[PDB]
DNA sequence: CTCCCGGCAAATTGT
DNA sequence: TATAATCGAGCCGGGA
RNA sequence: AAUU
């Protein structure tokens, strides 16, 4: 909204749209740099006041947040590689 | 006896004792065992046909029942009734579920899938369907069971001061409380030697506290805050659906570098 | 707050991994409590929901439990056993996996037991230790309902 | 299918006692703590320790746990070595024991057949924040703590004991469970008079009342500031679930900015100036860019005191007071000529 | 059959 | 801490 | 409740 000087929602339909046009690069941007990907916006941020081109994003903090809610309801998810190993996308804070 | 000195009964001299006008008669199904000298078994102890009582082995128990120790009677009674293990709740279930052979009944199901009828292959498959589930998984059905629960990270269920000093809060850390309170209360309850009745109370409302907090609504009233009809909004609620996280921030969201206007 | 303890004793990143003594708290960054999770010791097991009301019932579908069952030993309306110890109710024995009622449960837990109200100042014509058989009449206005030994509550005259 | 009506049932399966069963039960209990305490004197065990197994095998084998004050693991080899030393006791001893078990018995249907007065009491106080099973249980609570107080020879039924634990036990869980944000019993109390007298005012002057007219109603030591503190104090959290107005398609937790995480350009200002701020301090002597540091705190965070600082470098206070101006004052100079820092002062 | 649970367009604004 | 108080108050499709 |  405006009072809050939102941004646009790019919505199920909207992300469509991106899907059928093939844009993978520009969906992407939409779910990571210009949304919930908070290490992918500030250095992409920080790219465009330096002349650089935007870096490669990273997780959507909002899958991080999927995510520990399904451990919130004993469930446990695990992002693997192709080894089967698993991936630590919280990148060693929550593990002891 | 009696609550002051006076008014006791004591004995005017040498006699024998009759007892007349009894306020209720109890009829008991139970066996009465004398005994002379000294009992082994103390009251509320649990007893076997053969079972040593009183005076050193002489007297023992002819059924299987529950020791009441008489001092004024002078008998070892003996109430009818067996040590017969049956449970309530969660935490039987979980002992069901801990007791599954999953290998063995995965055969006895494949035998079952041999029989003529159509209904006895169709429910032997769907029940084959949830052992192999949990046999290629690896996963233990009694994980279905809670013993411990898993706290949500506080962020995730901020209490945070609003513009004007005022603070909003998200309905999980309610749902929680009604947990935690719940579960110290039944820890107490124990500790202090409750009545069944009441520690079984306790307990049930402690699966209803769980219940609210994982899908609330779904089994039961659901659970609100006081002098609203709102319900809380619990992990269930807050995962699926239109306003669900996979469909509002999961499958779309809102961005950064875009606007708005009249064309 | 970042690399800060809550009392304040270790401040910047020069210390990151201290768990401070005085008040217990990490040095590192206050994203993690988007992160880390806690945990609640249940004093009983409970069930989870998903795996009891998603029909068809996950946990009634391995144990070959109905939904009826499984939602009367899981809210504490029904016994189940689990070792009936030689148990038998109505002249048959109590056999595993069975469910019983409160009165069933009781009866074969505790006993079976009666206690009669004896008209004020009708004496008993039964004596306090004496077998009876059911039906039999312990007062002018008390029979009994089952057999056992009788037993003299509260005697208002010695 | 609905858990209040469930439990009405059950209790209603403990049949109310006569006024000799009460007094049967009362004096057994008594009785039986006194054999537990005679028990502790003959054996030289904790008195707590023989009460928990005594209460162990009345109660059977079903319940087994861990008690907490008790410095031993309740455990059936416990329970058992306990136990057996019990019977170990000489006929005139072991009587106590007998005693004992039959008072933990009594205990439990004493407990069991007062449970229907509980809720005739908790059902007066619904509304209050706790729901009707919750002030149950404390109630129960309560009725436990009467039966280990009741004095049965003063001849008073027990009703009438009970119900004053009864009802100090709910009001203590209103008081103690019924907030998101916890509050102090006694202020709970303040509170709820400050509402009371308000309602007063209001009812006397035919309009809310000011705070200065609640203060004057309150007595000494309460003057408007106090009473404007207090009801702050009392305010509830809201629900960020709360719905806001049109259709149910948003939720007030929505309108809130998250103000702790930088934000993009935040993340970049603070960084750039990370940045510049070490490029000056690497221009100084290490030993003159060091004290400054400690100094505002860039190091530990704390801000040292000068006499700190000559511990540290092992020099004179006053020392110290002067590098710290010359390396300020170089700093100062290397600033003037690259116009670097200017900007972060926004 | 009966019942019980899951679905029921998008973006935007406004008090 | 003691008079006595004892049981509440929308339509639709699909799958067991 | 509006706008398309
Ligand atoms: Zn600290």
């Amino acid at each position: 909204g405006k009072a809050q000087f939102g941004g646009q929602r790019f919505g199920e339909m909207e992300v469509w749209a991106l899907e059928a046009y093939g844009a993978a690069h520009t969906l992407q941007e939409m779910l990571t740099l210009k949304s919930d990907d908070i290490e992918g916006r500030n250095a992409a941020y920080e790219a465009i006041i330096k002349g650089e081109d935007v870096p490669e994003p990273s997780v959507p903090e909002s899958f991080r947040v999927l995510v520990k809610e399904l451990q919130a309801l004993a469930l446990d998810v695990q992002t693997l590689d192709e080894k089967d190993n698993p991936v630590d996308i919280f990148e060693g804070l929550a593990s002891k | 006896a009696a609550i002051d000195p006076e008014e006791e009964v004591i004995a005017e001299a040498e006699g024998v004792v009759h007892l007349h006008e009894p306020a209720s008669i109890l009829v008991v199904k139970a066996r009465v065992y004398p005994f002379e000298d000294d009992v082994e078994v103390s009251t509320g102890d649990r007893v076997a046909p053969g079972d040593v009582l009183a005076d050193g082995g002489k007297v023992k128990s002819d059924v299987y029942g529950r020791v009441e120790v008489d001092l004024v009677r002078n008998v070892v009674r003996v109430v009818e009734s067996y040590d017969i293990d049956a449970r309530m709740g969660a935490e039987a279930i979980q002992q069901l579920l801990k007791e599954l052979d999953l290998e063995a009944l995965e055969k006895e199901l494949l035998e079952e899938m041999k029989h003529p009828s159509r209904a006895r292959r169709a429910k032997a498959r769907k029940r084959l369907e949830v052992v192999r589930a949990f046999l290629d998984s690896g996963n233990r059905p009694e994980w279905m069971i809670l013993e411990a629960v898993p706290v949500l990270p506080p962020d995730l269920r901020p209490m945070v001061q609003v513009d004007g000093g005022r603070f909003a809060t998200s309905d999980l850390n309610d749902l929680y409380r009604r947990l935690i309170n719940r579960n110290n209360r039944l820890k107490k309850l124990l500790a202090q030697g409750a009545p069944e009745i009441i520690i079984r109370n306790e307990k049930r409302m402690l699966q209803e506290a769980v219940d609210a907090l994982l899908d609330n609504g779904r089994r039961g009233a659901p659970v609100t805050n006081p002098g609203s009809d709102r319900p809380l909004r619990s992990l269930t609620d807050i995962l699926s659906g239109k306003q669900g996280r996979f469909r509002q921030n999961l499958l779309g969201k809102r961005v950064d570098y875009s606007g708005r206007s009249v064309i | 707050k970042d690399y800060e303890c809550a009392c304040g004793k270790y401040k910047r990143q020069r210390f990151e991994g201290k768990v401070c003594e005085r008040c217990g708290v990490e040095v590192t960054k206050s994203i993690v409590r988007r992160y880390r999770m806690g945990h609640i010791e249940l004093a009983t097991p409970a069930a989870h929901i998903w795996f009891v009301k998603d029909v068809p019932s996950k946990i009634g579908t391995l144990l070959d439990l109905s939904a009826t069952e499984l939602e009367q030993v899981l809210y504490f309306s029904k016994y189940i056993v689990l070792d009936p110890k030689g148990a038998i109710l109505n002249g048959v024995p109590v056999e595993k996996r069975q469910l019983l009622t409160d009165e069933e449960y009781r009866e074969l837990r505790y006993g079976k037991q009666e206690t009669y109200p004896l008209p004020p100042g009708v004496d008993a014509l039964v004596k306090d230790g004496e077998e009876v058989v059911k039906g039999q009449e312990l007062a002018p206005g008390v029979v009994s309902r089952l057999d056992g030994v009788a037993l003299y509550r509260f005697p208002r005259r010695v | 299918s609905d858990p209040v009506r469930q439990y009405l049932h059950e209790i209603g399966q403990v049949p109310l006692l006569t006024l000799e069963e009460e007094v049967e039960l009362a004096r057994k209990v008594e009785e039986g703590m006194e054999a537990i305490k005679k028990l502790s004197e003959i054996t030289g065990l904790d008195p707590d320790l023989i009460r928990e197994v005594v209460r162990a095998k009345i109660l059977g084998s079903a319940r087994v746990r861990h008690i907490p004050g008790l410095k031993e693991t309740l455990d059936p080899k416990t329970v058992e070595e306990i136990d057996q030393k019990l019977k170990s006791l000489p006929k005139e001893h072991k009587r106590y024991l007998h005693i004992a078990r039959e008072g933990e018995a009594a205990r439990q249907h004493l407990i069991e057949a007062n449970l229907r007065l509980v809720v005739s009491i908790a059902k007066k106080y619904t509304g209050r924040g706790l729901s009707f099973l919750d002030l149950i249980q404390e109630g129960n609570q309560g009725l436990i703590r009467a039966v280990e107080k009741f004095e049965y020879k003063r001849r008073f039924k027990f009703s009438t004991y009970a119900t004053w634990w009864i009802r100090q036990a709910i009001n203590r869980a209103i008081a103690d469970q019924a907030r998101t944000i916890r509050i102090p019993v006694h202020m709970v109390e303040t509170i709820n008079k400050l509402s009371r007298t308000a309602r007063q005012l209001q009812q006397e002057l035919g309009r809310e009342p000011t705070y200065e007219e609640i203060a004057e109603a309150m007595g000494p030591g309460w003057d408007a500031k106090r009473v404007e503190e207090t009801l702050k104090i009392a305010q509830e959290p809201v629900s960020l679930e709360t719905p806001i107005g049109d259709e149910k398609d948003s939720f007030y937790g929505d309108f809130i900015p998250d103000e702790h995480l930088p934000s993009p350009v935040d993340a970049a200002t603070q960084s750039l100036l990370s940045e510049e701020l070490e490029k000056a301090l690497s221009k100084l002597s290490e030993r003159e860019a060091m004290v400054l540091k400690l100094r505002k705190g860039l190091i530990d965070g704390r801000e040292h005191t000068l006499e700190e600082v000559g511990a540290f470098f092992g020099v004179t206070r006053e020392r110290i007071r002067q590098i710290e101006n010359k390396a300020l004052r170089k700093l100062k100079y290397h600033e003037s000529r690259t116009r670097k820092l200017r900007d972060f002062l926004d």
